[PDB]
């Protein structure tokens, strides 16, 4: 019963931004990873970030690099997100993923349920 | 005899952008470590010694500390002919010199969803007496992706050799070929086949498939 | 300037013996502390043995005591080294290396003017020829998309080999890959490229490959099913 | 502890040789209760301040260890390592305990070659003396290497050798490099301020170069009793010449051992003296007199002053009880033995009969004043070394106290200016006033050692009696005896005159 939650989404028009934290609970999630996702009206998926390690940055996706940027704090055990400069190409559901490895091969068991942007 | 270590076995920066290495040292050896900047394929070369100081003959950007039994190097600017690896060294007499295990410095690049593509086994190798099946993953990032070569729904390991191009310097992509050794008896086992990727920019893994 | 060199590296047989020398013109090696730090494909570093030609106080490393040996010369200017029980594990590039001697910066230094560096092997591989095998697209599959087409190259020896896409004729979408040590002692080598969709059935793709001790250029044509 | 016994012994012996020389004639012009109840009485002041100055000197040695900042550490472990790792190979059998040692403290050694040594931190990181350091370890790194090549090779034994020779040769490097001696006047420095260090030297100096005038004018006055083959001023020159022909100073330490004998014989001179009239009987005639209501009798309260002063000029209870049973018994017997007639012989063997033993005391106190000009000439020259910076500068060093001796051929009289004047000063208000001093503020309170025995159930009785000694011995010595003295001094230089040729032929 390690669940993931993510908050925050809305209606905000072009200019504005929002901020997503998706933190666990019952496990060490200080080690762990997380990565978030996108699924546009018929795209399926659709990558959006990662989180990799303490060590390590967030290798952004193909067209928000340079404006979505991944944060984690691991005391509070969660991984954080500064999203910046929202245009309507952002417009989708976003996801909550958890590795479940070690070496970040990306294989996810527990996904998030639902946030929309745009 | 003594042990050394290097956390950031893999690293990967843009230009432009500072980077550190650490190096921990089992014991409280003074000062008397080094750092090879190992290109591929060339001779290792020495740039710093003693710690502290900077070897004669290459760019002052290179520049370590000591911190008791931890030594660290620092690079300021990152400039695109120094991405190779890097290796810690001590030295504290002449036999017991020790190596660290290295790191490995790479060009950072947006994420990219592999395009996996499979192959049947050759026709020709029907003759030979021997058979094989590879399925490839290129034009992706990072290195990180697990394939697992499904076989009757089963876990296979074992029996994949698996290989992985260096960086292309044109798109900055890796390209990984697993490769599954099979022999004639793939004939009468499971006909369909199917190795599963796991990639950080996947969600859902792709399994290609085949018949006979 | 001054720089090393070391000579007389080749494949042997598990069990035989080879020569390395590390000599070194221009600056003296007299009173110099020649080493050897191997380097196995794609692991780390390890130091081997160092001889003190002034003095004398040629120690080796665990993993190698009681098989090396490492002699003395003065007059060439050269430090010898002989093997002896090779094992598969062996297989790597040795580095001549200079010290500086204590006390001083000389010494302060580790190894710094590090010389090119030889190739051994160990193996039980007889010289043989590879074998082209084309790999169908499964054009019934993966269409639309930038289908591949690639050519396996397998049970051949040693390392030394380049494939070329058409005799040399195509060089955009190479993409080769490390020639990986197959289990039963010879190698494994596979290589593709990215046709256009448009291009599946439009030209002819001859597979060449060239190899350098067993002089054979074997090619095949790679075409859709 | 302190480790300043071992001064106070030798310099309370220099002092008790030459009181115990002079006495008798104070102790006629003083009397006997008199004499007594003041030599008594002066011994204990003397030991309670050689006890103030020793607890002075701890605990300006301890605030410095304390205050002293923990930095430069690092040496400490890095040495305490190598000792430890030498007892473990002494104690290892085996190559595998003997071989990781080795390794242990050269790394110790290489981390310590870049840390300053606690001597010269004021010192350019390149000067000289740093170089020499930086080589020494770097003698002591090559020692290891070899040590550990030996190693290597199996032949365990030789090991063991190797790590002694390294263990003697960082002995007699740091041992005698690190070995240092703290002088009385650093220690005021550091615990008062320039001031009283300015005008403490001065005393010093002067006290020191008084007492080698006295020291010297001793031998002038003994030896004439060899021979009176020529005047006192003849073998005043020959002797004057004997000892600046040795202006060279070789670097002596530690004369505890060379002591011993100059205690024995300064036992067996006042045996002498006191049994050379116990069963003889000379006793006759007018033997006491006094005491006289003159001043003169403060002449003799400053010459037994000057008793019990080197204690605390050393640093520049059973032990003050070994110089009463030196001194107290032969001045009662000297007293007895010719009473009256001393007065106008300052020195004893003046009516001594000429008998061998008499011939073995003077030989004696000749070669306790060599030894004692030996050992005393090291203090004077090396503080002057310091006051200007091989001998092209100290060389006539001996013609100021040559010609201050010439000028006073006298024994008594000069003994008892210096006692007034000098250590009067220096031994007794000096010292008990800076420590009352120091300690003024409360918080100071608060580090010291508490009193010693179980005698007295109190903390604030150091004031007590320091408070009282300050002034007695101020108003006694100073406030009249001094005055006495120099009425004396100019008495006798009256009647023989300046630059005096003898002195009582």
């Amino acid at each position: 019963q390690v669940q993931l939650q993510e908050s925050g989404g809305g209606l905000v028009q072009p200019g504005g931004s929002l901020r997503l934290s998706c933190a666990a609970s019952g496990r060490t999630i200080s080690r762990y990873a997380m990565s978030w996702f996108r699924q546009a009206p018929g795209k399926e998926r659709e990558f959006v970030a990662v989180a990799r390690r303490s060590g390590d940055g967030a290798f952004y996706a193909d067209s928000v690099q340079g404006r979505f940027t991944v944060s984690r704090d691991d005391a509070k055990n969660t991984v954080y997100l500064q999203m910046n400069s929202l245009k309507p190409e952002d417009t989708a559901v976003y996801y909550c993923a958890i590795d479940s490895d070690t070496f970040y091969s990306g294989s996810y068991d527990y996904w998030g349920q639902g946030t929309q942007v745009t | 005899d003594i042990q050394m270590t290097q956390s950031p076995s893999s690293l990967s920066a843009s230009v432009g952008d500072r980077v550190t290495i650490t190096c921990r040292a089992s014991q409280s050896v003074s000062s008397a470590v080094a750092w090879y900047q190992q290109k591929p394929g060339k001779a290792p070369k020495l740039l710093i010694y003693s710690a502290s100081s900077l070897y004669s003959g290459v760019p002052s950007r290179f520049s370590g500390s000591r911190s008791g039994t931890d030594f660290t190097l620092t690079i300021s600017s990152l400039q695109p002919e120094d991405f190779a690896t890097y290796y810690c060294q001590q030295y504290l007499y002449y036999s017991l010199v020790t190596f660290g295990q290295g790191t490995k410095v790479e060009i950072k690049r947006t994420v990219a969803a592999p395009s996996v593509f499979i192959f049947p086994p050759s026709d020709s190798q029907l003759k030979s007496g021997t058979a094989s099946v590879v399925c490839l993953l290129n034009n992706f990032y990072p290195r990180e992706a697990k394939v697992q070569w499904k076989v009757d729904n089963a876990l296979q390991s074992g029996n994949s050799q698996e290989s992985v191009t260096e960086q292309d310097s044109k798109d900055s992509t890796y390209s990984l070929s697993s490769t599954l050794t099979l022999s004639k008896a793939d004939y009468e086992k499971h006909k369909v086949y199917a190795c599963e990727v796991t990639h950080q920019g996947l969600s859902s893994p792709v399994t290609k498939s085949f018949n006979r | 300037e001054v720089q090393l060199v070391e000579s007389g590296g080749g494949l042997v047989q598990p069990g035989g013996s080879l020569r390395l020398s590390c000599a070194a013109s221009g600056f003296n090696v007299v009173d110099f502390s020649l080493h050897w730090v191997r380097q196995a494909p794609g692991k780390g570093l390890e130091w081997v043995a160092y001889i003190s030609s002034s003095s004398g106080s040629t120690s080796y490393a665990d993993s190698v005591k009681g098989r090396f040996t490492i002699s003395a010369d003065t007059s060439k200017n050269t430090a010898y080294l002989q093997m002896n029980s090779l094992r598969a594990e062996d297989t790597a590039v040795y580095y001549c290396a200079r010290w500086g001697y204590w006390p001083g910066e000389p010494w302060w230094k580790a190894f710094d003017y590090w010389g090119q560096g030889t190739l051994v092997t160990v193996s039980s591989a007889s010289t043989k020829g590879p074998s082209v095998f084309p790999l169908a697209p499964s054009s019934k599959s993966t269409s639309g998309g930038t289908a591949a087409l690639g050519c396996l190259v397998k049970d051949y020896f040693p390392e030394p080999v380049t494939v070329s896409w058409n005799s040399g004729a195509l060089t955009s979408g190479v993409h080769t890959f490390p020639a990986v040590l197959q289990s039963s002692g010879l190698y494994s080598l596979s290589s593709v490229v990215t046709v256009p969709s448009s291009s599946l059935g439009t030209q002819t793709y001859i597979c060449n490959v060239n190899h350098k001790p067993s002089n054979t250029k074997v090619d095949k044509k790679v075409e859709p099913k | 502890g302190g480790s300043v016994w071992d001064a106070w012994f030798s310099c309370a012996s220099n002092q008790v040789a030459q009181v115990l020389l002079t006495l008798p004639y104070s102790f006629s012009q003083l009397g006997m209760l008199s004499g007594i109840v003041l030599q008594i009485f002066y011994g204990l002041l003397g030991s309670w301040t050689a006890y103030l100055i020793s607890v002075l000197y701890v605990e300006y040695r301890a605030r410095k260890e304390k205050e002293g900042k923990s930095f430069k550490a690092d040496l400490e472990d890095n040495w305490e390592t190598l000792n430890d790792n030498l007892k473990v190979i002494e104690k290892a059998d085996n190559a595998a305990q003997v071989k990781d040692a080795l390794t242990k403290m050269r790394a110790a050694a290489l981390d310590a070659q870049k840390a300053t040594p606690p001597k010269l931190e004021d010192k350019s990181p390149d000067s000289p003396e740093m170089k020499d350091f930086r080589h020494g370890f770097d003698i002591l790194v090559g020692q290891i290497d070899d040590a550990l090549k030996l190693a290597n090779e199996g032949k365990v034994k030789e090991a063991q050798a190797a790590a002694e020779q390294l263990k003697t040769t960082r002995n007699a490097y740091i041992q005698k490099y690190l070995n240092h001696v703290i002088q009385w006047f650093e220690v005021l420095d550091g615990l008062l301020g320039s001031y009283w260090k300015a005008l403490g030297l001065a005393f010093n100096c002067t006290f020191l170069l008084f007492g080698s005038v006295i020291q010297l004018i001793a031998c002038a006055s003994n030896i004439y009793y060899i021979n009176d083959h020529l005047d006192k001023r003849t073998w005043t020159y020959i002797f004057g010449a004997c000892c600046a022909t040795t202006v060279f100073i070789p670097s002596f330490h530690n004369y505890r051992i060379w002591s011993f004998l100059g205690l024995g014989m300064t036992t067996y001179t006042a045996w002498y003296l006191a049994i050379a009239s116990i069963i003889h009987g000379q006793a006759e005639g007018v033997k006491h007199s006094g005491p006289t209501k003159l001043v003169l009798y403060f002449t003799g309260a400053t010459n037994i002053l000057y008793t019990f002063g080197g204690h605390a000029v050393t640093v520049e209870l059973m032990a003050t009880l070994y110089v009463f049973t030196l001194t107290i018994p032969s001045a009662a017997a000297v007293y007895w033995a010719f009473g009256d007639a001393l007065l106008d012989h300052s020195n004893a063997f003046s009516l001594m009969p000429k008998n061998a033993w008499r011939d073995a005391a003077v030989i004696l106190m000749l070669i306790h004043q060599f030894i004692t000009f030996g050992f005393a000439c090291t203090p004077l020259y090396f503080v002057w070394e310091k006051v200007i910076g091989r001998a092209l500068a100290r060389l006539p060093v001996v013609i100021p106290i040559w010609f201050l001796a010439i000028i006073f051929p006298f024994f008594g009289p000069i003994n008892s200016a210096v006692g007034a004047l000098l250590v009067s000063f220096t031994v007794y208000i000096i010292p008990s006033l800076a420590h009352m001093l120091t300690y003024r503020s409360a918080s100071a309170r608060q580090n010291a050692a508490e009193k010693p025995p179980f005698f007295m159930p109190s903390w604030t009785a150091m004031y007590v009696l320091n408070a009282f000694v300050v002034v007695w011995v101020l108003i006694v010595g100073f406030g009249f005896g001094g005055w006495a003295s120099v009425t004396n001094f100019v008495r006798q230089v009256d009647t023989f005159g300046l630059f005096a040729k003898c002195y009582q032929c």
